[PDB]
Parts: C-alpha cells; structure tokens; sequence
C-alpha cells in the first residue's frame, strides 16, 4: 500500500542485531544487556524478553522451522535455544574467536563467521539441533566477514 | 639579505589530540593542528617545535625520563623526537590508524593500539638502525577497536579498553597464573581504565557514564614466571580471579550526558572527568566523593590530563579550541586561552613592534604580546565579523571596522571603547585606514561604493567621497 | 604480639560507650586488630593477631582511639587512618606566657571569643580543628595549617586584639596552597 | 671568491688527488669537496679551516647537499646507486674542532651501512667588572608582578564559584608543593600525635637569615629566595613579621642582604623587587624600631646613587633617538 | 584575561570621572565672588531657560 | 619590507613570494604549511584514491561532518555551518611586516605565523679578506689594539666575535674606540647593540657604549635619518624595555624610604 | 673512534638487484608469496602480486654473499659469519665459528647447514645457536659446488662437486650412503624436479641432466652452448616445461614430455642470470640479474611466447651526474652511462620515475620500439 503501519520505540539504545523467525513472523532484537526481545507490529511492548548471554549479544539466527534459535555474544559462547515453549539452551560451546554473524540453511546447517574464517556445523537434524562438537567444513576468507546467507534451493 | 626562519605559531592553542604534562610537571604539551607547542607555565613562555607533519597529530606519547617523545599523525606516520634538543630523531610508519600510544613507567617498552590489536615494542636504544623500533609482541583480544592503555607501576601487566564494551588485561611477560583476562559489566564503549598505586585493582569507565570497580585476590608480587618448556627445557636438561564490588553513575536517571574524557592520579587517588555538556567533576575514588564540579564551555571536553604532582589539570575543547589549566586547590586558572579555527582574517603591528592586533569572523579583537606568545586583552563589543584592524602612529590606540556597520576605537591605557563611528545610511564596512597624525579615520563599504571619513577628536562624519564604481578593494594613507 | 594501653577519663566514659560500635568497626575489619576495653583498669587495649597484615596499623590505631578521648569527633579522628599527612599538636596555654588566675581566665576568653566566634573563625580560615580543654589546647590538621593556627593562638594569648590577628592570618592563609 | 667584490676570500688546500665535485651547505658556511684520493673534506668558510675528513673504499664522483640540509648524497665511480649520509648536527649537538690541514684519514667508512684560536665560540662571564652593574636573566614573571600580586590573582578566579556539595567530608588529600617552604615535615612507625616544640616552627628561609647575621653571609638565603615564585615570596616576607612569628632581629639580616646585593651590583632587579615588596608589607611597623632605620639610611643612599647614574644614561639615549626621528 | 604577569597598570577610570571638574577648574565661594561673576551667572542661567523653553515648545508641536 | 627593497605577495596558495622590486624577479618562495589535511595543498590529486565512479569525496565529507555541534547548511563558504569546515582550504588571508624590521607575520588558515631574523639561515659577510679571520681578531685583542680588532670583527658578521671584541674592551677606552670608529660601521654597531640588550646581562655596559656612539655621531646620523628608521626604532624599543620597569621599581623604593625618613624626624 | 664527526651513512637509493640470486618465500597467516633480493649490505622484500616493497632489512657490516629463506626466517651470510633475520627487518640470531667465507646455506627444519670456502660443513640449531655436527671434505678430492635436500627424504642431503662426483649423505647417521660417479665436467646447479626421486643437474659445459637418484638412471639430457648452467626451475602449472639460465643472459625452455627445445628467450637480462624460479602452480617466471632489474615473465601468449608482465628497475650502468631537484628535497635527478635520465625519491620508492632515453625522432620510436 505504501503506508507505515507501526513505529515502535524499543527503549534499548542503539539497534544493530536483528532477525526474523520465518515460521513465527516475529522480529528478534539483540541488545547489550544480553537479552533478546520478541516484537510484533500490534503491541507497543515486546512479546517476550529472553536472557541468553552474560555479555552483549552480537548475532542471532533461527531455523526455517522456527524450532531452534542460535545466538552469540561477547562472552565467546555459542548458544542454541529451543523456541518451542521451553527457551532453554540446548547446547553450549566456547570459541577462540568471536562469531560475528550466524545463518541457517533450509536443511538445518549452521554457519558462524568469526573474523576472516567461516565454520559450518552439521547435525542429523531429524528432530535434533545441530551438533557443536566438531565443525563440518571450514574456509578462510581474504578479509573479515561482514555478511552470510545461504542460497534457498 | 632575506634570511628569515619560522619562530612560533600564534592564534591556536588546541585543535585535536591528547594533552600531556612534561615529566617535571611545569610545562604542558599541546597539539596544534599540524604542529606541537610546549607551554612553559613556569616561565610564561610558548614555543612551537620546528617539526612539521603531513597530517594532524592524533597521538603524543612521552617517555618517563622526559628525553624522548613519539608524535603520530592521523595517517599513521610517526616521529621520534628528542625534547631536550628539540629535533626529530627518527621516522616510522605504522601500517594502520593508532588510537593511543603509552610508555611503560620503567621506560623499556611501549604499547601501540591499532585496529583490533595491541602491539608491544621495545624502547629505542642508543644504537642507530634503519628501523626505529623492534616489535616484540602482539595481542589480539577484543572484538572491536581498542581505545585506551594503562600500565601497572611494576610494569608487569597492562590493561586496554576497547569499543566492544569489554576491557582486556594482558601481561608484559608470559605469566603462568595470568596470560590474559577479560572484564565486562558495561553496556557502552569503554573510554578510560586505570590501576591502583601498588595493585592490579582497577577501574573501568564507560561512555554511558558508568564507573565499575574490579578486584583481584593476588598481590602484584604474587605474579610468577612460567615454567620453562619447549627448546629451553632441552638445553637445561643437559589463575587469578576478578570480582565487581561497586558500580557508580555519574548522571541522574533521565539525563544523557556522555562521558568524553577522564584522568586519574594514583597517589592522590583523584579522578577528573569531563563530559559532553562541557562540565567536569572531581572524585576521590575508593569512597567516590564529589569534591567540586565546574562548567567550562558549551562544547564537549575532548582531552584531559593531570601532572605528576596532582595540583594542575589540563582541559582541551575542540569545538572552540580552548585550553584551560585548572588548580583545584587554589580554585583558580593559571592558563586559559581560546582561538577559533579559520577565523583569523586581520593583522597589524604596533608602531614599536611590541604587540599584535587581530580580528576574526567570530567578531573578537585580540591583542597578543610577541615575546610571551599569549594574548593579553580581548574586546567583544563588535557583534559581527571584524573586517580590518590598524594601529595609530603615535598612541596605543587600535581602530577596527566590522560588518556591524561600525568602526570602533580602543585605547590600551584604560581598555575602553571610547569612540564609535557609524554611517547615516545603514552600510557595512570592509576596511579601515587612519592618518599618521591620527585625526582622520576612513572606511569603505561593500555596497554604497563610497568612502566615509570621520574626525577622531570630534567623532562626526567629515565627508563622503564618491566617484568609484563597484566595491572598494582597499584604502591606505600615505605615511 | 605487642600491645599499648591508653587511659580514658571519667568525662569521656559515656561518649565512648555511645560510640563504641563506631570505633570498633574499622579496626577489626580494616586493620585486623583485636581490642578489649578493660573495665577495672579504665584502659583501652589494642593488640595484634594472626589476621594482622601490616605493622603500621598498630600506630594508627593508637592515634585514632587517642584523639576521640581528646574530644575530637569520630570520623574527624578516623581521617588519621586514611590520611598519613595529618598531625595533632598539643600545648598548654602557660608555655607562651606565665599567667595566673584572672589573667589566665581572660586569656581563655580571648581565644574562644564571645559565643565561640573567634575560635570558629580561625577554624574556617586556617583549615583545622581545635578543642579548648581549660589551660590545654589541642589542634588537628596538616603541617602548614598546624603552624598557621598556633601562631594565631599565640598572638591572642600574649595580648594582641583579635582584629589584627584576623587580618594577618587571612592574608598569609591565602598563599599557602598556590604552589609556585 | 666574492661575486660582488671580485676578490679572493678563502684559500683551501690539502687534497692529494683531482677534485671531482663540490657542494655547499644551504646556509653557505660549509664547503664540501670530493677528490680522487677517496676522501671527502668539509671546510668551514667563516674560520677557513678543515673540520672533517673521512676516507672511502671507492672514489666519490659527485656530491650534493639537500636543500633542507638533512642528508648528503654521493655517487661513486663504478657503483649503480646513490648513497645518503645523515648530518648528525641536526639531531645532536656537535662541537666543531679544527683538524690539521695535512691530515690523512686512517679509518674508512663503508657507504651503505648505518654502523684553539681558530675555533669560533665564546662564553660571557657573570660580571665584566665589580663596579659594572649587571642584571640576572630570570623569567620576567617571577619578579615584575610582586607589587601587583593582589589585583592579578582575583582576576584569575572564575566568575562563577565552583559548586561544592554539602555532603562532602571535611578533609581532602593535600599536595605539599613544588618547593618546600618549611624544611622538615616530620621528625616509619613513629606516632602522629605529638606535643608542641617537636614539629618545625621556623621557615627554612627564616633559619638561613638567623645564621646569616652571625657570619655576614646570605648567599644560601639568597638562593632559596630565587627559586620560589611570587606567591612564595609574599608568604616568606609576610611571615617575617613579629605578628607572624619572625623576630625583629631577623629583618635586620634581611636588610643587610639587600645592602650586600647592591654592593656587588649584581642581580640588581631582584634587589629592587624584593625590597619593594618588603616596603609595602611592613611600612607601618618600620619607623618605630630604631634598629631598622639605620639600615634604611644606608639603603636609601645606595639606591639614589645607583638609579641617578642609570636614569641619566637612559634619558640622554632616548632624547637623541627621538631627535633623530623628528 | 588570566596571566601570571600584568601588562598595563591603570585606574580603569579617567581622573575626571572620579572627581568632576568645572570648566574653569576652580571653585569660588559666594563671598569672594565679584560683581562681574554674579552678572555672568545670571546671564547663563537666563540663557539656559530661554533655549529650554524653545525645546519644550518644539517637542509639544511634534506631539 | 621596512627598507622597501623587497615586496611580499600572497594569495590562494601555500607559498608566500618575495620579489626584488627594482629587478622585477622573485627572490624567494616560502612554504607556509606542509599539512596535507587541508584542501588544495597539492597540484595533482592522488591517483590511488580514484575508483570507477570518481574519488567519492562526499563520503569522507560526511565522515568529517560527524563532528556534530551544528548542522551543515548548503552553500555556506565559511563557519561552523559551512559544509567544508573539517578540511578548510589553504589561504594566506593577510601579510604584514614589523616596523622594527626583525620579523614579519601572516594570518593564514593555520593561524598566525611569525618569521624572525636568524643568523644561522645565511652567511652574509660585508668585506672579507685573507687577513680577516678570528685568529687575527684574538691576536689583536691580545695586543690591546681594540679599534682594529673591532673593525675586522665587524667585517665578519658573526655576532659572537663582535660580542667578545666589545666585552674585552675595558671602560675608559670606550671613547677612543668610538672616535676611531668610521661612519659606515656605526650602523652595524648600533644594530649589534640593539640585538644585545635583549639577551645580555650587562645592560649598562652596552648602555655606555650606545651613549658614546650616539653622543659623538648623532649630528651626522641626523642627515641620514630617513634610511635608518628601522634600526633606530629597534634600538629605541630595546632601550625602552629595561628602562620602564626600572623606572617603576627604583622610584617606588626611593621616595618611600624618604617618607619613612620623614617620619623618623617628626617624632 | 668514528671516522666522521659531521656525517654518518643512512641508506642507499636506486638499487634493486645484484649478483646474489633471489629466493621465493611463502608466508603463514598470509596466503601470498614474497620475493627477497639482496641489495648490497641489506635485502628487500616484495609481494609477487604487484611488486610492491613491504620491508627493508637492517644493514650488516660486510656485503652479503649468500642468502637463504625457510618461510619463518631469512638467512644472510657476510664474511665468515652469518645471521638470521626475523620480520624481514632485524636480526635475532647470529652464528660464529667459521674461519672462511660461506657460499652455501641450506635450511633444514629447525637446523641450518652452512658450507665454507675451505670445505667445512656445519649444522647449527637456529635458536640455541649450538653446533650439531661438523664435517670436513678434502678440497683437492671433493670441493662442494652445489647442495640439495631432496623432498620426502629423511635427513638426507645431496652434495655436488667441481670434480664431477656426487655424494648422498645422511646427517643423522653421519655416514655416506652412496657415491655417484657422475660426469667429468663438474656440477654447477642442483634442483628438485616435480617428482619424488628425480633431480636436475647442471654442468659447466652447458648440459642439463635429469637423473633418478634412487635407481641411478638418466631420463633425458639437454645441452645449451652458452656456458655453465646458472639455475634451473620447473613449471608445475600442468605443462612440462623446464628453464635453464646462462651467463650470457639467455634462457632456454625445454619440453620434458617430448624431450625437445620449446623456445629460447634471448637477452632476458643484459648481464648474467642470477636466479630464475617458476611460481608454484603458476605460469609465471621470476628473474633477476646484475643489471639492477627484477622482472616477471608470463607465458600466456600463443606458442608459449614469454612476455614482460612487471618489472622493478633502476640504472643499469654507473652513474655520471646526480643533483638535488626541488627546494623540498624529496627527489634527486640522476644520469647514467646507459643514456637515461631518472628521478629517485628520498622518502619512498613508489614515487620513483624515469624520464626515458635520449632520442631524436620520438615518433619513429613509437613505431618500432626502443
């Protein structure tokens, strides 16, 4: 139509980490507090706040099915959350460098971009989150990573 | 015949960079755009160093002994200079932009923070080589750009603040109990971070305005060197914890005043903090007691420094280029100068050659003393910009023309604006000329295209000269 | 383990009991010393222990407890612990001039002033704390301030009218802290 | 030779081979010549003597000096590159010494690796002669503002006083100062509660004056007076008063100090400035005590005879210069 | 502005401002005033009234 | 310039040009600043910063304008609200030369620049000869032949030699040296004395020197007063400086003591 | 003590290459190759991507005679002492204990092998600087003229002699494994072929011999009549091409598959070829010489015709006149016997420029080239 339906004040300072859930259609916001806020255009207040990190969160990504949530923070921890009513961290792993960006494919693979190096974690995915025990593929870029996305098909 | 050399750069006292006091504490080192000036408060003197650079100076680091200094521009070019001989010793080129440079108190090492890393180099030696500095070690901790450096008094460990809302403490040598450690607890950029007199106890300051206390269970002498291993072992064969006690807010809730500069004196346990509103606060740290606070200017306070003794605190304001040295105990100024950038448009000499009058677009008329290097009187009667200034031939009288439509005369005996000349028709003046006798004052206009001539003693309009077509370029009386 | 005991007069017994928490608190937690108040001997006892980490704490503990007995208020005396530079200086009034009876009484009156204004005025300008115990005067502050007060007190005793004493001290007390 | 006057001004000899090239320093005070004897010689034009000579492995073909003077560039007979030599006089102080004309450099310098009546310099004495009046070169601010201290200092204070919280405690840390006005602060684990007569009661300046009258020597007192600033000077002179605890005997020693300074006729402006500050402070008390008046009688005689001689010389010089202007 | 030394010393006020002076520069008592001086003061006082009346009338006409 | 033999010109450049007026040539070019953080400093802009779509200066412009404080306004040439404020163009706004003649000043975008006479810049002897050397100067000083030593040291223009020559002369022989001194060297000696008063401890020695030369040669210098204005003014201001503060202090002592010496009588 | 009082040497300007051959070095943390060339008493490092200077080393008292590189460090020899350079700028380790000049340096893991003039071969641990092993060879019988460590060989080095014999040695066991009778001409170059057991041997007569050292057979032979074999390199980009240099400045390209001469590059350098190396898995050849030139050749044209891709060049003849140009002083004008005028910058070599040759009828030069 070409009209602005909603304009919401997050009241959390600068906003730089954002993602959506394709299944849920809600918007995820990362903050320096370590909390992620769920937003919808109808409400003037966030749907929910989830504390995920002991420091500031810099990346967030969710799967296509809407079941799992992947976040990374300044505490050098990679976290996987179950969004289906439980909101508990299923897996935890400490990283040497910091994962600036995260992404999910349609088959459940997770890629983290740390500096100039990308790492992909693979799991069976049959009603299970990706396995953070050992990465699937690695690659070194010419420069530091500034964006990641999987081609759809 | 024409043998002249540059002597000093008047009109500017601070453009950008960090302020520093010398080792003895009597003089202050200030970056002025391209160059560096030392102000000797002890002897009331200003001296611009002969060295010049390609770009504006961003970082100035002083060796503890007071002999050496490192001056780095925005582009990354660095100069090693001797303060005693006032000559540039050597050149160097850091690959990337450096946020700050700091010498260890012992004087054998120094740290350069650039990009996301901090590089530790040895101090320059007596030996002369093509490469000035030998790189020793590199640390790659933070997510984002590093900002500030501080050293422990024992020179065993150092701390670096970063843009990634965390502070990283590293060791000068590989300590088995401490290789590196990270501290969070902030929701904004780190501006400054300090150490105690004889401990690893530290403070962290955020751009939001939060001060955080951190404590370790290990005394500085508790640091122990790592067990030897690798290839040294083959030759010979032939952790600490941190806790947060306190968190303090420099602002009331609902107020957003960004902390822009901070400085801390260890022996007196004194913190001085300057904010974006142009105010600064003094505190005594372990109990956090506000001594007194001042408002300096409307612009933000860019850099803050304190001398070794702790009496004097230096403030720089980049908005108007203001330099201010403040004695907290005597609650008085020892130095306070201000000069706007690119404002200067006018010049004249006193008949003796002893004083200089200058006018600017800002509208202030400033008289400087050539020997001292400081302006000693400023007149603010003019509202708009000053177009031209001049001196009378005999007396200590200065005549000024402005876009206000006024020509004003000032005396140096009583410091008052005794005479003002204006046209019967509203016009703005571009230049002024006075007779050698001094009885005649003349001015020219942008638009009325005619010269107005007034009597000095009478103060009335003698005559209007017409005949020119177009604006008047300039006027001058035959001597 | 070594100890020192200092006396307390009967006129300071009740403030010592009113404030015994306030004096007890810092010594045990900060200076790590064990204290007892002996009822029979009327003395305050301070000792070291295994938890005592520094040796200078014993000296500062004595000065802290001593000053309160002199009539100094509690955190004013507590400053002696956190600041080393402070001293307190003690003299009787008869040292400067031998005065007997009414002349001695008039000397005390000049020092305090009508309503204590004179003593309070020197307190503000010379940047010190003063108590007046009969023929005995006690002053607390920093070294340049201690000398500044004692001269002002000295001139008052030996017959100078208060007006000139105010004038001379304020002029010289301005130029203590400029530092060159 | 001089171009304007067409006459020979200097003659230089000592090369043992054909000269290949010559160059001048930017100021023109140094002549550098390269010869086939593999030596480069530097000549000082104002004195006309050889000051530097160093040997090379290969003969230098060309020599050139930088316009800024930082580097010297040379080329050699068979080499393919240009070699730079840094002039160390810019980054360090060097004392020129006259080398003998018939000098051969034994040591060779590799090109690319980093590693008398003749001389011209003079040092002025402290005093040319005893009767000749001399002034010291202390900074102007230390002594010119002694008579105007009070008005200057209040202008330094801000228009709006600092905001001081009421909840702030009474005691704050203290910074003692650049110079110790009092010699001794305390007599490691000693007590800080002490009776009177233990701490110092006399300024280090005051102590020297008492010793000064005994031996008629005041130089030590004169030295402490000349580092402390105008704020420090006013305190010491004010503290000299009997009300401030300085004996009347001590002022006599101070007055003999001033008479001693005018007798030597050195440090003339300090003697005038110090005496003037003393006169302002204690002029009311001065006439009463007869001991001080006889010192003033001698001081008044000395100042009038000194000033009249200089004031006359100043006045005749100025009137002639004004006459030339008209 | 702030400096540790002062350039020029002055009262900041012209001496006539502290103490106003007459045109002649001298003051005379009524007893010592002569005949001509009394006539002169009568002349100027009448002169002041005359021109003042003209100014009041001119202001009235403008109003 | 004060003598008028040279002219200085400046404008939209980093260079100040000094021309000889009679020969109509450029004597010298001075580089006011070498800062490359100011616009228009170099004739050819760097090829490195070019891309396909140009140098893209607006991005760096906005990075500069992130300073805040005000808001940029379109079309303002100068000021805080000017778009081109972080990197102002280089300009020599004004030039002036001291009436004294030992320095000159310029108002530029960098600030106020002062250039002063320095002996180290150029070696400018007057009348050289093979006999003229400091060794002969010190020799003539040793044989007490003061006039010849002073003259030959004046033929050199090194200030330390004439300083040593003048300070070696004892008092009482000053008038003989002044009388023996010819007319041409009088201006040189006056210029050296004027330079000396600033940095010499021996004020009244040089005051006696100046008094003698003036009192002998004033009538002759009056005829040639027009060409000597830059020198005389110089000398005057130096002789002024010390004088004034002495006139402030000694009198403040003198009369005051007499007032006390008055009171001692009245009781 | 110092010969001068007013002056001291700082640096050299305009020099890029000398007789000492270049080395090609790969780097860790940076997927790029670097080439290091000796320049008098120092050495320079350039990226091979664009021939841009990245570092300049500190000076050493004597002229560098031999150089080696092992990725982590750069080894340089001067006189009878050789040192190790870290960060391409400064020395961290020096090794003393040789009484004669060193001509050969072989990096061997954490150890370094140095060969003297008289015939002493000593293995040194780099960090501890101690001497692991000392071996001597009779100068009359066996004078070492070439050294090679074959790939995938455990503690084995190959030694060549001027007499013409070859000896295979094991450093760990300190015994002579085998002696190759070889050929009577004498060995001048040893190079590892792109095979597990195959090496290339150059001879003084101009003959290149491809030999298998395990079973002692000669696969093929090539001969050039231009003098001794200076250097040999192998192309590994999927084309079997071998290049051999000559003191005349010519380079011969030989096809290993068909055992024939592909093409010859004549006057690649005016002076003798010092070192030539094919970049790994690349169709690029890196050559330097005594004419102060470092050049890159690309074999991408039809019929394998090499063409000049990049070069960093200075004056190739002794200088005649040099003069400072400009009052700023950042450039010097220089003239040489090669008939060219050039300007050398005193702040950075990126501002160096050449004014060309002296030529009448410039328009004819456009048509035919120089």
């Amino acid at each position: 139509v070409g009209k602005i339906v909603a304009a919401l004040n997050a009241r959390a300072g600068r906003l730089d980490v954002m993602s959506q859930n394709p299944y849920n259609a809600v918007i995820h916001l990362g903050h320096s507090n370590g909390t992620v806020s769920l937003w919808s255009p109808a409400m003037k207040e966030p749907l929910a706040k989830i504390l995920c990190h002991r420091g500031g969160v810099r990346a967030v990504a969710v799967d296509s099915t809407g079941t799992y949530m992947a976040t990374s923070g300044l505490d050098h921890q990679l976290k996987i959350f179950d969004l289906r009513g439980t909101y508990q961290p299923l897996s935890t792993r400490t990283l040497p460098h910091g994962a600036g960006h995260l992404a999910f494919s349609q088959r459940g693979l997770l890629v983290a971009g740390m500096g100039d190096v990308v790492n992909i974690w693979a799991g069976q995915g049959k009603a299970s989150p990706p396995s953070l025990e050992q990465p699937y593929l690695t690659h070194r870029l010419s420069g530091p990573v500034h964006g990641l996305q999987f081609c759809p098909f | 015949k024409f043998a002249y050399r540059f002597s000093n750069l008047l009109g500017t006292v601070y453009r950008r960079g960090n302020l520093n006091f010398t080792c003895d504490g009597n003089s202050v080192i200030s970056p002025v755009g391209n160059r560096v000036t030392v102000f000797d408060l002890k002897n009331n003197k200003s001296d611009t160093l002969p060295l010049a650079t390609r770009y504006n100076v961003k970082c100035v680091g002083l060796s503890p002994d007071g002999r050496l200094a490192i001056i780095v521009d925005e582009g990354g070019d660095a100069l090693l200079v001797s303060l005693v001989c006032r000559s540039v010793l050597h050149h160097f080129h850091f690959k990337g932009s450096v946020h700050s440079v700091s010498f260890s108190p012992d004087g054998r090492k120094f740290v350069v923070t650039k990009g996301n890393i901090a590089q530790m180099y040895h101090a320059p030696g007596k030996k002369r080589e093509f490469n000035a500095f030998v790189l020793d070690k590199t640390y790659f901790g933070p997510y984002d750009e590093t900002t500030c450096i501080d050293w422990t008094d024992d020179s065993r460990c150092f701390v670096v603040g970063s843009k990634d809302m965390s502070t990283w403490v590293f060791g000068a040598e590989r300590w088995d109990n401490l290789i590196y450690y990270a501290l969070g607890g902030h929701k904004d950029a780190i501006v400054a971070c300090f150490f105690e007199s004889n401990s690893l106890d530290l403070y962290s300051l955020s751009q939001d305005g939060v001060l955080c206390m951190w404590q370790c269970d290990t005394p500085p002498e508790g640091l122990r060197l790592k067990p030897p291993a690798g290839w040294k072992a083959d030759l010979l064969q032939r952790k600490v914890k941190y806790s947060r006690l306190a968190k303090y807010f420099f602002n009331k809730e609902g107020d957003f005043n960004n902390l822009t500069a901070a400085a801390f004196h260890k022996k007196s346990h004194l913190l001085v903090t300057g904010f974006a509103s142009g105010i600064f606060h003094l505190h005594e740290l372990p109990e956090f007691n506000l001594i007194h606070s001042l408002s300096i200017s409307d612009q933000s306070i860019a850099s803050v420094a304190i001398n070794s003794s702790g009496d004097w605190i230096a403030f720089g304001c980049s908005g108007l280029g203001q330099l201010l040295v403040w004695e907290w105990q005597s609650e008085s100024y020892v130095l306070k100068q201000q000069g706007h950038f690119n404002s200067m448009v006018a010049l004249a000499y006193s008949p003796d050659g002893q004083y200089i009058v200058t006018g600017g677009d800002d509208g202030k008329v400033k008289v400087w003393n050539t020997l001292s290097g400081f302006c000693f009187v400023t007149f603010t009667e003019h509202s708009s910009g000053v177009t031209g200034v001049t001196f009378t031939a005999t007396g200590y009288v200065v005549v000024t023309s402005s876009m206000d439509g006024t020509v004003r005369a000032f005396d140096l005996h009583r410091y008052r604006n005794f005479r003002t000349f204006t046209s019967p028709r509203p016009t703005q003046f571009s230049c002024v000329a006075v007779d050698a006798s001094g009885e005649i004052v003349s001015a020219g206009a942008q638009d009325s295209f005619e010269i107005f001539v007034w009597s000095m003693q009478t103060g009335r309009l003698l005559d209007v000269l017409s005949g020119h077509e177009g604006p008047i370029s300039g006027l001058c009386f035959n001597p | 383990e070594e100890t020192r005991k200092i006396p307390v007069p009967a006129n300071r017994y009740t403030p010592l009991k009113e404030n015994w928490m306030k004096i007890f608190t810092p010594i045990v937690e900060h200076l790590g010393l064990q204290i007892r108040f002996n009822l029979k001997s009327r003395n305050v006892e301070i000792r070291t222990c295994k938890e005592t980490k520094d040796v200078s704490a014993l000296t500062k503990a004595a000065d802290f407890v001593k000053a309160f007995i002199l009539g100094f208020q509690v955190e004013d005396a507590l400053a002696l612990i956190r600041l080393d530079d402070l001293f307190l200086e003690s003299f009787e009034i008869t040292d400067v001039k031998p005065l007997k009876g009414d002349h001695l009484s008039r000397a005390i009156g000049r020092i305090a002033g009508k309503g204590g204004k004179t003593k309070f005025t020197i307190e503000n300008v010379t940047r010190t704390r003063i108590v007046l115990a009969d023929v005995k005067v006690h002053i607390l502050g920093s070294f340049q301030n201690i000398k500044m007060a004692r001269t002002a007190i000295c001139n008052l005793i030996l017959g100078n009218p208060p007006s000139k004493v105010y004038g001379n001290i304020r002029a010289v007390a301005s130029r203590s802290a400029d530092r060159f | 030779l001089d171009i304007e006057t067409r006459k020979i001004v200097r003659e230089f000899s000592g090369h043992q081979g054909q000269i290949n090239d010559m160059a001048f320093s930017p100021d023109g005070r140094w002549l550098i010549s390269a010869a086939m004897d593999c030596s480069i010689r530097t000549w000082d034009l104002p004195s006309g003597c050889l000051i530097d000579c160093f040997l090379l492995d290969s003969a230098p073909l060309n020599v050139s000096m930088s316009p800024t003077g930082d580097f010297l560039a040379t080329s050699h007979v068979d080499h393919l590159g240009i070699y730079l030599w840094s002039n160390i006089s810019l980054y360090s102080v060097v004392s020129l010494r006259p080398l003998p004309a018939d000098y051969v450099p034994s040591i060779v310098m590799l090109p690319g690796t980093c590693q008398s009546d003749e001389l011209i310099e003079y040092d002025s004495p402290e005093q040319l002669n005893e009767q000749l009046v001399t002034l010291s070169l202390l900074p102007e601010s230390r002594w010119k503002n002694l008579l105007n201290l009070d008005v200057i200092k209040k202008k330094n204070k801000p228009k709006e006083p600092p905001k001081v919280p009421k909840s702030a405690p009474f005691f704050i840390p203290t910074i003692p100062g650049l110079v110790p006005r009092y010699a001794a602060p305390e007599q490691p684990q000693q007590s800080k509660v002490v009776n009177l007569g233990v701490l110092a009661q006399k300024s280090d300046f005051c102590l020297k004056l008492e010793e000064g009258l005994v031996n008629n020597k005041y130089d030590t007192a004169l030295n402490l007076l000349k580092e402390s600033g105008p704020s420090g000077i006013e305190t010491e002179l004010r503290s000299l008063s009997p009300d401030c605890g300085g004996s009347i005997e001590v002022m006599q020693s101070f007055l003999k100090m001033i008479g001693m300074m005018l007798d030597r006729k050195r440090d003339f402006e300090l003697a005038q400035a110090y005496l003037a500050l003393f006169l302002k402070l204690h002029l009311k008390m001065l006439p009463s005590e007869p001991v001080l008046l006889e010192e003033i009688t001698n001081l008044s005689s000395q100042v009038e005879e000194n000033w009249t001689h200089l004031q006359s010389l100043f006045n005749q010089s100025m009137c002639i210069l004004n006459y030339l202007k008209s | 502005e702030v400096a540790p030394v002062s350039v020029s010393d002055a009262a900041l006020l012209a001496p006539e401002e502290i103490k106003e002076k007459n045109k002649a520069g001298d003051i005379k008592t009524a007893a010592e005033k002569t005949a001509t001086d009394k006539k002169r003061e009568r002349r100027k006082k009448k002169y002041q009234k005359r021109m003042k009346i003209k100014e009041k009338e001119k202001r009235r006409k403008l109003l | 310039s004060a003598d008028g033999h040279s002219i200085l010109a400046g404008g939209m450049s980093k260079f100040v040009c000094i021309y000889h007026v009679r020969e109509q040539i450029l004597m010298k070019r001075f580089e006011i600043s070498c800062n490359l953080s100011l616009d228009a400093m170099e004739e050819f802009l760097n090829r490195r910063k070019m891309t396909e779509f140009g140098n893209l200066a607006l991005i760096d412009q906005d990075a500069g304008q992130e300073d805040g404080v005000a808001i940029p306004l379109p079309g303002v040439r100068k000021g805080d609200m000017s778009s081109r404020h972080f990197k102002p163009e280089i300009r020599v706004t004004s030039l002036r030369f001291s009436p004294t003649g030992r320095c000159w000043a310029a108002t530029t975008t960098e600030g106020l620049l002062i250039y002063s006479l320095d002996t180290r810049v150029l070696f400018d002897p007057f009348e050289l000869d093979t006999s003229v050397t400091p060794g002969r100067v010190r020799e003539a000083l040793r044989q007490q032949d003061f006039t010849r030593a002073i003259l030959m040291a004046l033929r050199l223009n090194e200030s330390k030699l004439v300083q040593e020559a003048l300070e070696a002369v004892p008092r009482g022989e000053i008038e003989v040296v002044t009388s023996s001194l010819p007319e041409l060297y009088v201006e040189k000696v006056l210029e050296f004395l004027a330079s000396s008063f600033e940095v010499s401890r021996h004020l009244e020695f040089y005051l006696l020197w100046t008094h003698k030369l003036l009192m002998l040669h004033g009538q002759k210098l009056k005829s040639r007063a027009g060409t000597l204005l830059p020198v005389i003014q110089f000398l005057q201001k130096s002789i002024q400086r010390h004088l004034d503060d002495l006139s402030k202090l000694c009198s403040w002592n003198h009369y005051n003591m007499q007032y006390a010496l008055a009171v001692s009588k009245q009781r | 003590r110092t010969a001068s009082a007013l002056f001291a040497g700082f640096r050299a300007l305009g020099l890029f290459s000398n007789d000492i051959p270049h080395v090609v070095r790969f780097s860790a943390l940076k997927r790029r190759f670097y080439v290091t060339t000796c320049v008098g008493k120092s050495f320079h490092t350039y990226d091979v991507q664009k021939l841009s200077l990245v570092a300049v080393s500190n000076s050493v008292p004597q002229d560098i005679c031999c150089m080696a590189a092992d990725g982590r460090l750069v080894f340089a020899a001067y006189g009878n002492v050789f040192s190790a350079f870290a960060r391409n700028k400064e020395i961290v380790h020096t090794f003393k204990g040789h009484k004669a000049e060193i001509h050969f340096l072989q990096p061997f893991g954490d150890h370094i092998i140095s060969v003297d003039t008289d015939g002493i071969l000593i293995i040194w641990h780099i960090y501890s600087e101690e001497e692991y092993l000392q071996l001597t060879f009779d100068k009359s019988v066996f004078k070492i003229s070439a050294i090679l460590h074959p790939s995938t060989y455990l503690n084995k080095i190959l030694l060549g002699s001027e007499q013409g014999s070859l000896q295979l040695w094991n450093v760990k066991s300190n015994k002579l494994l085998y002696t190759f009778p070889g050929w009577k001409v004498g060995v001048t170059a040893l190079q590892q072929a792109p095979a597990v057991d195959v090496v290339a041997i150059g001879l003084m007569s101009g003959q290149v011999i491809i030999h298998n050292i395990k079973f002692n057979e000669t696969l093929m032979k090539f001969r050039q009549d231009w003098g001794p074999i200076t250097s040999i390199s192998f192309r590994t980009d999927g084309h079997p091409v071998m290049a051999a240099g000559s003191p005349c400045g010519h380079i011969g390209l030989w096809d290993l598959e068909d055992k024939k001469l592909i093409n010859q590059m004549r006057n690649a350098h005016s002076t003798a070829i010092a070192g030539l190396t094919f970049l790994h898995r690349e169709p690029l050849l890196v050559t330097n010489g005594a004419d102060n030139a470092l050049r890159i050749w690309i074999f991408d044209g039809p019929t394998g015709e090499g063409r000049l891709l990049r070069f960093r060049m200075g004056h190739s003849a002794p200088l005649t006149n040099i003069r400072y140009y400009g009052q700023n002083g950042q450039q010097i004008l220089s003239a040489s016997q090669d008939g060219t005028l050039q300007s050398f910058s005193t702040v950075h070599e990126k501002f160096n420029k050449s004014l060309g040759h002296g030529l009448i009828n410039k328009k004819r030069v456009k048509r035919k080239g120089l």
